[PDB]
C-alpha cells in the first residue's frame, strides 16, 4: 500500500479483533489481549460512510432514458435519437465504474493511512521509553501495567512518569 | 528480560468479496458494499396499486381506431403504463396509414386515462348509408366488420349529398377525435361507391385547417384489399368545435376520446403480459425491488428506480485489504 | 532544558467552507469561490450592440408586418433578439406560417436586415390593392393588415392572371415572404376574386411550389374564420422568384435583405431593455464577473462562463483552519 | 488527515505564523519567534495555483446551450433536444461538482504532506543531535544560536559541528 | 567508518515529459504516448476492399445515371463510399430528389448493388422512349438524360394511359426510382404528353403515390425552366410495384438490388484513391497505429483507435527524472 | 512529493542503477556497488501496467461519432445532430484529459510511496545496528559482507546475529 502499514511492516491483520477495523495487541505481567481503536475506527466509518453516500448522490441527476417512437421514412432522427441515449448512458456507466474504481483505490489508502497514523502516535508517544521492534510493536523499557496501556491506548501516556525506569533500563541493556 | 509490549495492528476476517482499483484486480476485502442491483422477478406488475393497460394482440392504433378484434379495449379503465408487444397483429386490419401516429403516441405517454364518448351518431346519417362500410379485411366473428370508432360512410340511392357536420366540445376536457379517408382502387369503385368522381375532406377547428384528397392508384392487396384508409386525429380543446364537409371518401368519427386524466406514462415494449403482481419500480423485463442504487436490467424503466448502468459488477470497497 | 526548534502550519480565523468526499464542511484558511450567482436583472447591449427586444411583437408579428408592430418597421443592426413566451402582437389574421421555427433558427445568425421594397404596391394596374383590410388587424382603430405584405382583391368583378417576377439584383440573400387566403365559402370566393378555381404557383432555382386555397367553415379566431397561410424562401443573388396567381394570392411588397450575419440568438425573455451595457447576457439578467462558472440560466450569448446547475462551487485553497 | 501532521501529531495551527502556510517556531538563549519556510510555501502555491488553473482549463471547452424550437407536431424531437441539452448539462455539472471535491481532497493532504515533509527534513538534518518531542518540536542536545536555527531552516545543518557536544550531553543525560 | 548501504532509485537521460494537476512539463525516466498523431494523407481499400469514390458524381448523379458519370455505370462491391462536397455532376436536368437524406442514411448500411432492369425501354410501343433528351444534361456533346430513367413523350400526337407492373421476384430488396416532369407552360405540356390534366400513380403493399405537374414558370437552371421530381421507394421480395400514368411520367428502366448489407458509410472528402490498403480510413487518410487514442478525424471506419481533440496524451510510467 | 523520498530526503536518482526502478548501493571491504530491487521494482511494473490497461479499457465504450445529412429546411435537427456529436466528443476528450492528468500525479506519488518503503523497510529490518544518516544511507555499527548485504536486500537480515557487535561500536562510539 501506499503508507507501507497494512500488509507491510504490519505483515497481516488480526482475526482476533472483531469490534474494530484498527487497534493494539497489549502483553503485560497481567496477561495479554485485544482492544480496538474506538476513534480512529470510528473516523473511518464516518468517512466511509460519507463517500458511499457522496458517490450514490452524485449519480443522482444521471440521464434517464426515455422511449421514442419513428417511422420508416424518419431513419436519420431514429438513428440519432439511439445514438444520444447510447452515448448518455455509456457517459454515465464509465463515470461509475471510474469513480468506483478511484474511491475503492482511495478506500484502501485510507485505511493504511488511519493504521500508519495509529502506529505513529503510540511511537511519538513512547519515544525512547519503548523499542521500536519493526513490526508493529514496541518494547517498553519500563512497566507498563494495564492502566499505562490505556494511557497509551487513549493517547495521555505520562512520558515523565517512567523515563527514570526506563534510562536505567536502556543503560543496563546498552552496558551489556 | 523482555519487557512489555503493545502492538498496533489491524481487522481481518474471511470474507472473500473482492473490489478492483485501478492498478489491482480482485483485492480480497474485509468489508464490501454491492451498489448494482441485478435482478428482476420477470413480470409486468401494478404500478403502485394502479393496473396498466396490457394491449396483448392490439396495437395502439387498433386500439383507439376500435380494430374490431380488440373488443376487450372498448372501455379500459385508467391505468399507470401501457404495454404494447413489438408487432401486435391487430393493428390496422384494413390496410393503410396513421398520420402522425408516432406523435400521437408520444401524447398518450403522458395520459392515464380516457373516457370514451359518442360526438356523431352512427344513425345520424339520414342521407347516406352508414352500415354497409364493412370489409372482409377486419372480420369480426366471422362477418365483415370494420374500426368501431369510426363510421365507412356509402353513397345512398346512387347520390352522396354534401355532407356538413359540426361537433362543439362542450365538455371541459380536451377531445382526441379519429377520422379517416378512403383511397380506392380506381375510378370505377370511386363511382360505384360515392358516385361523385372529385371528392374532398374539409375539416377545420380554431387551428386545424385540413382538406383531403384521395389518391387512386393500383396497389398490392394486404389483408386481400388493394384500397386504403388513412387516418387523421386531432386535440379539440374545450369550447371549440370541429367542422367537417365532404362529397365522398369520409370515414367520419361516431366515438372520440375525452382526456380525463393526465400524468406520468409511457409506452412500454414487451412480449409479456399481466404478471398478477405489484411494485414500485418496472422495467420491460420484470419488476425491480431494491434497496440498490444502480441496476442494470434495462435502461426504461417507470416508477421509483435505481440508476441504470451497463455494468455487470459494481462493488465499492468499504473495509480493508483482508490478510489471507 | 536544551534550545528547541517546532515544525508547525498557518492558522487564521477564516471560516470558508469546502467539501470533501469523506467529509462535508471542513473549514479552510483559504478558498476560492468559482461560481458566480448574481445578475443584474436587465437586458443590455452587448458589447456596445443593442438587442431587438419585439416587446409585445412576435418575429412574425414584425416580419410579415402586423399593423401593432410598427415599431419595428425599421431596425437597426442589433445583438441579439428578445422575444416574449405568448407576444399577443403575432398572426393579427388567423392562420399558419410555413417552416416558422426554421426561419427563426435562420433569424438566430442574422444581425441586420434591409427592407426593400421587391413588388410596389402602386404596379397593381389590373387589380384592388387597397381594399385588402381587415378588423381582425386593427390600426388605431380601423381596419387594417400586414404591411410587408399586399391582400390584393378582384377590380371591376375581375381578377386577371397574375404573372410577376423579381429578379434579386442585389449581392445578398434576400428573404422573400408572401401568403395565400383560405377563406370561408364560395360566396366569399366569388365576392374577393370572381374565379371560383384558383392557385398560386411561385418559382425560383430550388422552390416549385404551387398553392390551392381551402375554402371551409372553421372556428372563428379574432373575429375571423378565414385563415392566411404564410410561406417564405432566401432568393439567392441572381435568382429570380415568379409568382402567378389568378386568385387568394397575399402578395409581397417588402422584402429583407440580409445585409450582415452573425452568431446571434432569439433569447425567450418577459424583461424589457435596461438601459445597460455587458459582455454576457441572459434571459434573467446580465452577468459582470471574473468567475469561471455561473448558475444564472444555461441559454446565454457573450463571452461567459460556464453554466453549471450547482449552488455552490468552492475550491479549498488553504489548510484545514484550526479552531 | 491522510499524513498525519495537520491536526494530527502536530495539534494545532500557529495563528503568530501569518507570511506563510508552513514554518518553524524556534526557542533559544537569544529568544524565541515564528519563520515562515520560504521553499515549501512557495511550492505549495506554485501547486495550488496550477491546479486552480488547470480545472477552469480543463472546463475550457464544455457544452453551451443553444436555443430550439419546434411546432406542437414536433414534440418527439422537441423531448430530443431538451433531454440531450439537459443531459450535457448534467453531465457538466457532475464533473465539475466531482472534479472540486476530489481535488479539495487531494489539497487538503497536500497541505498535510508539506508539513510532514518539512518536520521529516529537520528530523532528518538533527538525526541524533536533538531529540524528538512527539509534538513537532525537537529539543537539540547542544547550543543552537539564530544561524544554526537559520542553518536548520535553510537546509545547511551541520551534523558533525555539533555531533561531539550532543553526544556528550547525551552521555550525561543516559547517566 | 563502517560499511554503508543506500536506498535509492533509477534516473537516466530520459526528456520525454508529462503533465499533471499541479505541474506541467515533467521530466520522467519512462512514459507511453497514447495519441496516434500521422496519417498517410490517402484513401485507400478497407482491409482489401475497395472504397466507391464518386470523384466528380453525387450519389443522386450516380443512382439515377447522369450521363457524366458512367464510371459508376456498374459499381462493385465497396467498403465505404467518397462523396466531394460539392460534386458537379448531380441532377443535370434540374429539379429534387424526395426524402434524398433518407436514401443517403439508408446507403450508409448498403455495401453492394446489383443493377436490374424492371422495365425494358424498348418494351413502350404506345410512347417514345428515344426522344426524352435534354441540352441540360449532355453526353459527348449531344442532349442525353439520367440512363436509368426514360423520359416517354407522346406518340402521333397521343399518350395512351401507361399500366406497367414489376414484381420483385427476387430474394433481396429492390431500390426503385422514378420522377416526374413539372413543365413550364400549358403549350409545353401539350407539346411532349398531349393531355392536358396528367397523374402518376404508384402502388406497392405500402406506398400509395398520386402526383400531379406543377406548370409554372421558374429561373433557369442548366438553361431549363422546367423542373424533374424523383421518388424512390424499398420493394420488398414478393412485393409488386404499380405505375399508371397518363403524361410526364419520368419512367424506371434500372432498379438496384440490394445483395450485400453492411456497415459502410459516406465520407465527405476531397481527396480521391491513392492505391493502397488500410485497417483503419478518415476522410484525411488512413491510420495505421497501435495507438489507442488518435486525433485526426472524428469520422472514421474500420478497427480504428478511440478519437480526442487533444494535441497530446502521454501517461507517466516510471519516475521523475532528476536533471 | 507527497512521499518526501524522491528529490526529498533521497536527493537524487542513480544513473548506474539500470536494470530496475527502485535499489541498493552498498560499500564494504569486499567492495561497492549497485544491485536493483527485484521484489518493489517488479510490484511497481505490475501495478503501472495494469494502470495503463485499465485507462485504455475505460476509453473502449467512447463515443463513435457518425455522419448524417439534412437538407436546406432541416437546420434545426442538423444543429441538434451536430451540437450532440460535439457535446459527446467533448466530454470524451475531457474524460481522457483529466484521468490522464490525474493517474499521472497517482503514478508519480506511486513511485516516491515504493522509494519510502523500501527505505522503510531497509530502516526496520536494522533498527539501531545502522545508524540513520539522513540521505537515504545506513552506516552499519558492525561489519557486513556479501552475505549480509544480499540478506539486508532479500530481506532476511538476522540482527541478533550482529547485534552484540553493533552494541559495543555503540557503546564505543557513545564513551568517546
Ligand atoms: C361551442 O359552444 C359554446 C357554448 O355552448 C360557445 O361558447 C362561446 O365561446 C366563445 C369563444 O369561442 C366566447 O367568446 C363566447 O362568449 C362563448 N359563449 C357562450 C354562451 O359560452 C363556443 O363558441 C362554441 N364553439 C365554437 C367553435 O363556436
Ligand atoms: C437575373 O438578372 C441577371 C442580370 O443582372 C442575370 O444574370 C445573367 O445570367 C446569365 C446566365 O444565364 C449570364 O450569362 C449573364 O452574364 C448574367 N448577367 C450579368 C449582368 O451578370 C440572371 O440570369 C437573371 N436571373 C434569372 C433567373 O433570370
Ligand atoms: C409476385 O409474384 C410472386 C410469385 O408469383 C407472388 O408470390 C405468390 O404469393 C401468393 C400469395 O399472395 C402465394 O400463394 C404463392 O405461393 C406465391 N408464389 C411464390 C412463387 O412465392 C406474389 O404474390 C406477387 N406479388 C404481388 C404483389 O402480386
Ligand atoms: C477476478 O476474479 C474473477 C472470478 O471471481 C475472474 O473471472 C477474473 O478473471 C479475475 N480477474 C483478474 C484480473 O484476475
Ligand atoms: C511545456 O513545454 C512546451 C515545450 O515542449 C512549452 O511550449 C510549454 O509552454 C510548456 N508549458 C509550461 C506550462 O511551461
Ligand atoms: C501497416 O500495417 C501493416 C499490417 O499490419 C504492417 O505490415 C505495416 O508495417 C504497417 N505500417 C506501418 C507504417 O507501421
Amino acid at each position: 500500500g501506499l503508507f507501507g502499514a497494512i500488509a507491510g511492516f504490519i505483515e497481516g491483520g488480526w482475526q482476533g479483533m472483531v469490534d474494530g477495523w484498527y487497534g493494539y495487541h497489549h502483553s503485560n505481567e497481567q496477561g495479554s489481549g485485544y482492544a480496538a481503536d474506538k476513534e480512529s475506527t470510528q473516523k473511518a466509518i464516518d468517512g466511509v460512510t460519507n463517500k458511499v453516500n457522496s458517490i450514490i448522490d452524485k449519480m443522482n441527476t444521471q440521464f434517464e432514458a426515455v422511449g421514442r417512437e419513428f417511422n420508416n421514412l424518419e431513419r436519420r432522427i431514429e438513428n440519432l435519437n439511439k445514438k444520444m441515449e447510447d452515448g448518455f448512458l455509456d457517459v454515465w456507466t464509465y463515470n461509475a465504474e471510474l469513480l468506483v474504481l478511484m474511491e475503492n483505490e482511495r478506500t484502501l489508502d485510507f485505511h493504511d493511512s488511519n493504521v500508519k497514523n495509529l502506529y505513529d502516535k503510540v511511537r511519538l508517544q513512547l519515544r525512547d521509553n519503548a523499542k521500536e521492534l519493526g513490526n508493529g510493536c514496541f518494547e517498553f523499557y519500563h512497566k507498563c501495567d494495564n492502566e499505562c496501556m490505556e494511557s497509551v491506548r487513549n493517547g495521555t501516556y505520562d512520558y515523565p512518569q517512567y523515563s527514570e525506569e526506563a534510562r536505567l533500563k536502556r543503560e543496563e541493556i546498552s552496558s551489556g | 528480560d523482555p519487557g512489555d509490549q503493545i502492538c498496533i495492528g489491524y481487522h481481518a476476517n474471511n470474507s472473500t468479496e473482492q473490489v478492483d482499483t485501478i492498478m489491482e484486480k480482485n483485492v480480497t476485502v474485509t468489508h464490501a458494499q454491492d451498489i448494482l442491483e441485478k435482478k428482476h422477478n420477470g413480470k409486468l406488475c401494478d404500478l403502485d396499486g394502479v393496473k396498466p393497460l396490457i394491449l396483448r394482440d392490439c396495437s395502439v392504433a387498433g386500439w383507439l381506431l376500435g380494430n374490431p378484434m380488440c373488443d376487450e379495449f372498448i372501455n379500459v379503465p385508467e391505468w399507470s403504463y401501457i404495454v404494447e408487444k413489438a408487432n401486435p397483429v391487430n393493428d390496422l386490419c384494413y390496410p393503410g396509414d396513421f398520420n402522425d401516429y408516432e406523435e400521437l403516441k408520444h401524447l398518450l405517454s403522458r395520459i392515464n386515462h380516457f373516457e370514451k364518448i359518442q360526438i356523431i351518431p352512427k344513425s345520424s346519417w339520414s342521407s347516406h348509408e352508414a352500415s354497409l362500410g364493412v370489409s372482409s379485411a377486419c372480420p369480426y366473428q366471422g362477418k365483415s366488420s370494420f374500426f368501431r370508432n369510426v363510421v365507412w360512410l356509402i353513397k345512398k340511392n346512387s347520390t352522396y349529398p354534401t355532407i356538413k357536420r359540426s361537433y362543439n366540445n362542450t365538455n371541459q376536457e380536451d377531445l382526441l377525435v379519429l377520422w379517416g379517408i378512403h383511397h380506392p382502387n380506381d375510378a370505377a369503385e370511386q363511382t360505384k361507391l360515392y358516385q361523385n368522381p372529385t371528392t374532398y375532406i374539409s375539416v377545420g377547428t380554431s387551428t386545424l385547417n385540413q382538406r383531403l384528397v384521395p389518391r387512386i392508384a393500383t396497389r398490392s392487396k394486404v389483408n386481400g384489399q388493394s384500397g386504403r384508409m388513412e387516418f387523421f386525429w386531432t386535440i379539440l380543446k374545450p369550447n371549440d368545435a370541429i367542422n367537417f364537409e365532404s362529397n365522398g371518401n369520409f370515414i367520419a368519427p361516431e366515438y372520440a376520446y375525452k382526456i380525463v386524466k393526465k400524468g406520468d406514462s409511457t409506452i412500454m415494449k414487451s412480449e409479456l403480459e399481466y404478471g398478477n403482481c405489484n411494485t414500485k419500480c418496472q422495467t420491460p423485463m420484470g419488476a425491480i425491488n431494491s434497496s440498490m442504487p444502480f441496476h442494470n436490467i434495462h435502461p426504461l424503466t417507470i416508477g421509483e428506480c435505481p440508476k441504470y448502468v451497463k455494468s455487470n459488477r459494481l462493488v465499492l470497497a468499504t473495509g480493508l485489504r483482508n490478510s489471507p
